[PDB]
RNA sequence: AAUGAUGGCCAGGCUGUCUCCACCCGAGACUCAGUGAAAUUGAACUCGCUGUGAAGAUGCAGUGUACCCGCGGCAAGACGG
RNA sequence: ACCGCCCAAGAGUUCAUAUCGACGGCGGUGUUUGGCACCUCGAUGUCGGCUCAUCACAUCCUGGGGCUGAAGUAGGUCCCAAGGGUAUGGCUGUUCGCCAUUUAAAGUGGUACGCGAGCUGGGUUUAGAACGUCGUGAGACAGUUCGGUCCCUAUCUGCCGU
């Protein structure tokens, strides 16, 4: 283990922020489009969360105008450039696979404002 | 090009070469004029 | 599902060859009284590593 | 990833809602075909006065499938439900006027770029 | 360029500038050491014989210690021959440095798999499988038929039948190239060697050229 | 009309029925101890390949190949029971 | 029987073998429909599906190559060439078949019309009951529809690992 160990502590992000199994996310992950660069937002919850360092998760959860196309990120894969925080959420438990098939009206969840 | 147990000749310029031990058919007249020993 | 034809004698033997029991013939000899003991193996005294554990 | 008979949903404004997969294009025994995969289909509802009727047929030009999509960092984004724009026999394109919801910039590539000019996502 | 062999230390997926994922193998080498003559000389035919590693001073045994102290040297965990392709060649004893693979672009990997034992036909060889229901009868997994009938009426040789496969050697060439330290003796490649984790499997430069 | 562990077809819901299988828990299968069976059985030191023959060869002619003996599996053949 | 080929009417606008052929002629293989009854009736389980195959080559694509009434293209024909490859659904027990749509393309044949001590049974040869028809009946129909029991703890050969 000793081997990777110098090998990809210096391969993990730098300075990711806050969430919680249920705590608002949106990865900006730099995508292709055209021929020039730009930041293009992907906002959601954590309904799954991997505490592995590098090829760790924290998830997001949007809502795609009625479908999704859902994304299992990599928090310490350079292709997520950084994440910025809008609310976090309120949970309990580790996975929120809840968060998904709760919609419209309902599909909220307080802000664990404290 | 013609392969059958018969071959002759047919026009005024061929020549049925036995080119080696099964007959044949040439041609130096037409392309359709070309057999061997069948 | 069955033998065709009655087997020979001699092979038995030879099937019954490797079977052979294997005799052990490592004795450990003890330091305290010297009983036969096996190694590794507290003494029918009850010894191992020479000192006098449990006490039957 | 769309297969035999597929449920299908429709991302454009033609009216039929129903799609089912039946043939993919592109080579033989391709299985597991999506994203920007063509594939042969079959029409089985429409909108009242639609530019088709029941049991026009058809093939595929995806934008959905319950796999949703892989990015630069092994990364993906995800579809929820599979929901689909077919394309003409002839012409290509989705055989409607007028398409919503997510495709795949993987169908980019200037051949469905008819699409790509207008959409409200991707 | 002959290889360069390691234990199998592990892997990782490499991170990078630009968006750039790696997955690479993670192995152990040791500055190599070519032991022996091997060549028309005194064999005929060239190769060099070469332990790396170490081994606990009271283990060498006489011999083999004379092996080593035949050789003057430290032990190393094995002595492999490369045969020498008329650039390649070497005499007993000599402690080795990694450069040998100075641009490569790829090398091999060949040694024990992960251990399996028996493993089943239907991974061995992908095979498939028979319906669940409707009647089976005690059937979910078998072969099934294997050979004809009252002609030829024997089973051909080399019939891929299931059984023990893997954990053994597995020589895996041509193989791109991602990055080493030879500063740490690591060896990092888009591409995981066989074997078990922490194997030895025979990286060498490409032989398809 | 109502009825039917009745015959045939078409909608809804559903989901490992399937493309294509992955992992996990239980009871056997494997090693040690003790006790302890059946069908079957001209006799046998019991290889492949061409050909010939009460006309589809382990056992014939010519011809290739192969150190002695176990253990876990598989089921083409022994016109197997 | 099939394929193969021999003759040259004739055709083919020309030109009997670009590509066809009268009537007649001589072969090859042994796969279709056939004959004969030498072996099995003190037991050699029938149609078809499913998993796994294998070779021949009278060559399907690819490869080569020639020619062609083969401009590019796309054909037609002849010689070489057997390394690799060779669809998904609906309809009926079906094989067959037909059809919908794809692809380089959906080659032809042997192997007990491969394969049940590896699976199934929907069909075809048992007992129940029905209709049409046929006889006085008993019942028959080779005419049609509903229901209905499948065993093996592997000695030897062989083969995979150890």
């Amino acid at each position: 283990s000793n081997i990777i160990k110098q090998l990809e502590q210096e391969q993990m992000k730098q300075d990711v922020p806050s969430f919680r199994p249920g705590d608002t996310v949106e990865v900006k992950v730099w995508v292709v489009e055209g021929s020039k660069k730009r930041l293009q937002a992907f906002e959601g919850v954590v309904i799954a969360i991997r505490n592995r360092g590098l090829h760790s998760a924290f998830t997001v959860r949007k809502i795609s105008n009625g479908e999704g196309v859902e994304r299992v990120f990599q928090t310490h894969s350079p292709v997520v450039d950084s994440i910025s925080v809008k609310r976090r959420g309120a949970v309990r438990k580790a996975k929120l696979y809840y968060l998904r098939e709760r919609t419209g009206k309902a599909a909220r969840i307080k802000e664990r404002l404290n | 090009m013609k392969v059958r147990a018969s071959v002759k000749k047919l026009c005024r310029n061929c020549k049925i070469v036995k080119r080696d031990g099964v007959i044949r058919v040439i041609c130096s007249a037409e392309p359709k004029h070309k057999q061997r020993q069948g | 599902a069955v033998q065709q034809n009655k087997p020979t004698r001699s092979k038995r033997g030879m099937r019954r060859s490797h079977d052979a029991l294997t005799a052990v013939t490592s004795l450990s000899v003890d330091k305290t009284s010297g009983e036969k003991h096996l190694r590794h193996h507290i003494t029918a005294d009850g010894y191992y590593r020479g000192r006098k554990v449990i006490a039957k | 990833m769309i297969q035999e008979q597929t449920m299908l949903n429709v991302a454009d404004n033609s009216g039929a809602r129903r799609v089912m997969c039946i043939k993919v294009l592109g080579g033989s025994h391709r299985r597991y075909a999506g994203v920007g995969d063509i594939i042969k289909i079959t029409i089985k509802e429409a909108i009242p006065r639609g530019k088709v009727k029941k049991g026009d047929v058809l093939k595929a030009v995806v934008v959905r499938t319950k796999k949703g999509v892989r990015r630069p960092d092994g990364s993906v984004i995800r579809f929820d439900g599979n929901a689909c724009v077919l394309l003409n026999n002839n012409s290509e394109q989705p055989i409607g006027t007028r398409i919503f919801g997510p495709v795949t910039r993987e169908l980019r590539s200037e051949k469905f770029m008819k699409i790509i000019s207008l959409a409200p996502e991707v | 360029m002959i290889g360069l062999v390691g234990k199998k230390v592990g892997m990782t997926r490499i991170f990078t500038e630009d968006g750039v994922s790696i997955p690479v193998t993670v192995i152990e080498v040791e500055a190599n050491r070519v032991t022996q003559v091997k060549d028309l000389a005194n064999d005929g035919y060239r190769a060099i014989q070469v332990t790396t590693g170490a081994k606990k001073a009271n283990r060498v045994t006489k011999p083999e210690a004379g092996h080593f102290a035949k050789a003057g040297v430290e032990a190393g965990r094995g002595l492999w021959e490369f045969r020498l392709a008329e650039g390649e060649e070497f005499t007993v004893g000599q402690s080795i440095s990694v450069e040998l693979f100075a641009d490569v672009k790829k090398v091999d990997v060949t040694g024990t798999s992960k251990g399996k034992g028996f493993a089943g036909t239907v991974k061995r060889w992908n095979f498939r499988t028979q319906d669940a229901t409707h009647g089976n009868s005690l059937s979910h997994r078998v072969p099934g038929s294997i050979g004809q009938n009252q002609t030829p009426g024997k089973v051909f040789k080399g019939k891929k039948m299931a059984g023990q496969m893997g954990n053994e050697r597995v020589t895996v060439q041509s193989l791109d190239v991602v990055r080493v330290d030879a500063e740490r003796n690591l060896l990092l490649v888009k591409g995981a060697v066989p074997g078990a984790t922490g194997s030895d499997l025979i990286v060498k430069p490409a032989v398809k050229a």
